[PDB]
């Protein structure tokens, strides 16, 4: 059953990486009233917001992550949240961790002798999911500062998190099975 | 217009939808991390059996029991497992205290688009309970049917 | 004018009746999914779990009362039943506590007249338990006397 | 005893089926204010409503499950609940499941070599109890949708639910004991 | 005159004194009845050990844990013991729900004779906790001293 | 303007600090009264109970969080500590819940911005636990490699 | 240790019986404002209330357990509570149960062969305490329908309940020890 | 190791004693509005209050633990709390218990055959921590009896409490291990 488990792990890792990359790249994260000129229904992602329908359909504008004026530096937590949202460091970190987990899976399939690599892969996947969670929260918090709705990029990210957790569990199970085989062989040889 | 009674799923009203989704994600992540820190180490194993009983299914069951304020027959014993359990317990305390503070008010809110709670205000939880009972009965019957077919195939 | 049983006011009578019915149904379904299949019995036969009808009723009562549990279900279907019962219990008990807090503030200390009914119920339950224990004892004593004959 | 357990299961199944049939057929479910022609004390059931006092005693009416209301802004959940209450599909399903459980009991009496019939009867009885619970909840919720009381047909239904759950427990125990006996015979 | 802050024992304010006395009496009676129905029957015994672990001290501990909504490692298994436990659980649920509904309001009431809770409003519970810790330390030390003296007397 | 950690508003900061201090003291005293006496050790020596300092801290944390307990004290002094800690926990948690209910109604659904801090704390705790487990694993691996040399 | 336990049980049973009898007999149950003629400070028991101090000091009047007028019957629970309080059936039942427990203790000390009698005694004591509890509640409920205080008869009854519980526990322990001795002798002879 | 445990226990005991003595002696417990002569920012300790800014920097006052209030309707509990705070008996008791625990540690170092001295030191350290907790609660409650902050003397006391509890745990473990060694030697 090792081959089936490894195929499932590889397919899930690739799917989660592709979903997270598409979610970061695309701009259909949120549907809300706004303006794309520097009010009309618009779709906004992590980097740009574009007007759909209207006289300015298809025009995209970079999102200003530091709204308001007078530069009220009364709270540092708000500035930290704005900087974290503007950088989008957590979704990108999740993408990087998914890529590293896939690379570790490939390296394990290549060497076929170092078990710890498998474990590392699993950690990455789990870590990626955790990062994903933080990003989601940050994004929603950034929307705190009219009915709105979430596009398919948000749910692509959520599905990426779920698949990353599943792949991490599968990788940990594979690691445990490899150590089971090692213990059985050691018992047989001793 | 006419007053709008709360929906069949009004028990989710006290928290926003994003909070519920984040709770589901946090539950999944906590269960996965608990299982990983409880079972990954080969030095926690002994043909060979783990020192702890925290598999993925048992981790999910423990997390659900902790969030439901019920508990189970198992509890983490390692340092990292206990860290996960304690942080999950703190999260559960905060979230459940926030959710149950004004549940009845959300259950009996009237909108345009004191009194005892009525059965109409809590019909959804009864429907969900009966549906869960039926689903469990169906799952048990399916497993029984499968095992009986496998045993019959082995016999002949 | 609140009575001796005014603590039941926050929930309607139909809610209490349906709570009793749901408790009975949950206990029965838990016992059924835990004990029916012959593949959980291994060689007087012994079951893998300990979820009989009496144990199932005890588990459901403990879960609803927010009290500790001696046993927990281990199978998939039993755990489905347990989880859905936990969800129901959380919702219902939280709603009862919220409505009771609303009722009690319609800062005056609670009086014994408002909670005399629960004391009456407790004493009646203690008497019933003592009577049941004595009946079982004298029945077993009669059986032993007949056996020794 | 196997014979005593069989007798108790059959008697309980018949009692639950009869109680459910009587409750569904009869029209003494609720006592409340209402009219019986075309506001006085009136007893109503699942189908009919009849005033028990006044100048129009006896002659009475079918329940208007879909009354001539404003008809505007009616939620789909409300219509679903109203249709479910009007059909009374859950009490009738409980009656049917109780009848099927009794039929399974009779077949097992005629087919003692087959043990899955006992399990089928137990499943039918438990399902009938669950359906009765759902029907009671639906009926009360539809009624609430100001002084009233519950008649003896509602309590007949409640007693039928309790007896059905008890008989399901007995049938499951019978199945368990039969499989235990089979295992003991094979092992010895 | 000046406002009167609640006393050091203001945590007993939500319930009347008669209720507290009746709670103490009910706790004693429940523990005694549980022990009696659990241990009186010679057919519950086996040099001979009881089937259950519900002695008088263990019965008191179980009743206190049930009333505190904490629980212990034991639970009644007999029919009568479980009846006692269930009725005590119902009593505990009702009484604790009544008591904890508006605890903060009773803790911060001002009398002549929203805001966060202050440490002054909950100093009494801290004093009682530290006193209980000291009492437990003293009891353990006394038992240790007694056992050491007995062992020394046995030695010589 | 509530912040990310607005869930700590119902209790003052001094109350939280004293709660931490009381938890530490209760755990230490429970361990002391459970393990100090040599007459609870019977013949690597094994104790009658399992209330070490780590187990005592776990028990106190579980008792304060209204969660299930793996172990319960059995001695007189240990049970005194447990009972007084249970009383303290009941009073403090009930007061926190009552004040939180008062705070939240100064019927609007709670927003994610009001409870983002608890999510941050949870994720940080998960990361810390994973780091601790990995550190222990690689330490044990290094020790085994040195032993095999 | 059997003799010490039996002496403690007998002394406790006698003390509880005497305390309950005195509490029922005496009239210093409650101190409150009132009148002892058919407002001044008065002390009232289960049966009679007497004025202390004033111009009518020492005058006792039977307590009227059915106050108000018009004989309203909208509630039967209130009439039941008033009848139970007027009868005082629960304190008297507690006294009777304590007397029966003491009689059972004496009969056991007489026969010295029938163990079940001991058990019966214990039950009586426990039962007595339960009855005592009910009476207390009823009494306080009867005071629901001006600062007040409870006299030493109320606390005599409370102490009687506590001692009754202690004596019941001791009797159950003696019963268990007797069956322990019986089992040990049976094992020795078999 | 026994020597490492000895060194850690001695270092922790000395650190806790020094922190408690510094906290009690120093006057940077609280920052709040107040006067320093006979309403400005001011740091106050257990005994003295001194304003850290203004025209009267440096020169400062003894805390009036019993201020010239109306003196009417002074509850006995309030007077008890005020007297306890004025004496600062609990911080001083914590200092004394820490010193006694250190003395017990030194005596056990000089009296290695006696094992109850380790237990005495552990009891002293735990008691000192409990006394420090009580003193902190008393100080805060008396202070509350509107913008303020806590200085580094208060945190020195808190750190002393934590270190004292840790050293008590270490001493109890030391006692347990010594008795374990004695039992192992006797058994073998
Ligand atoms: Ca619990
Ligand atoms: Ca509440």
């Amino acid at each position: 059953d090792r081959g089936v488990q490894m195929l499932l792990t590889t397919v899930g890792a690739f799917a989660a990486f592709s979903l997270m990359t598409i979610a970061v790249g695309t701009d259909y994260w949120l549907y809300s009233r706004g303006v794309c000129k520097t009010e009309v229904m618009t779709h906004s992602g992590l980097w740009r917001t574009c007007c759909l329908e209207g006289n300015f359909k298809g025009l995209c504008k970079q999102i200003d992550h530091f709204p308001e004026d007078a530069d009220y530096e009364a709270d540092t937590a708000e500035y930290f949240l704005r900087a974290v949202r503007a950088s989008s460091i957590f979704p990108i970190l999740s993408v990087i961790l998914l890529f590293m987990g896939g690379l570790c899976i490939a390296a394990s399939e290549f060497y076929k002798t170092r078990h710890n690599i498998i474990l590392s892969a699993g950690i990455f996947f789990v870590s990626a999911g955790l990062s994903n969670i933080i990003g989601i929260i940050v994004y929603i918090s950034a929307n705190a500062g009219n009915s709105y709705s979430y596009g398919w990029s948000f749910y692509f990210g959520a599905l990426s998190f779920i698949i990353a957790e599943m792949v991490g569990v599968l990788a940990v199970h594979m690691f445990i099975d490899r150590h089971k085989q090692l213990r059985a062989t050691a018992r047989a040889t001793d | 217009p006419q007053k709008s009674k709360p929906g069949v799923f009004s028990f989710l009203d006290p928290l926003a939808y994003e909070i519920w989704m984040c709770i589901v994600f946090a539950y999944i992540g906590v269960s996965v991390v608990l299982f990983l820190v409880s079972r990954f180490s080969p030095y926690e194993w002994h043909s060979s059996e783990s020192t702890n009983e925290f598999g993925i299914f048992n981790s999910l069951w423990f997390s659900l029991g902790a969030f439901m304020q019920q508990g189970c027959d198992i509890s983490p014993r390692s340092l990292s497992g206990r860290i996960v359990g304690g942080v999950w317990w703190f999260f559960t305390l905060i979230i459940i205290s926030s959710y149950t503070a004004n549940l009845a008010a959300f259950l009996t809110v009237e909108r345009m688009v004191t009194s005892a709670l009525s059965l109409s205000n809590v019909a959804g939880v009864f429907y969900i309970l009966v549906g869960g009972l039926g689903l469990a009965m169906l799952v048990a019957l399916i497993e029984f049917c499968y095992k009986s077919r496998a045993e019959a195939k082995r016999m002949k």
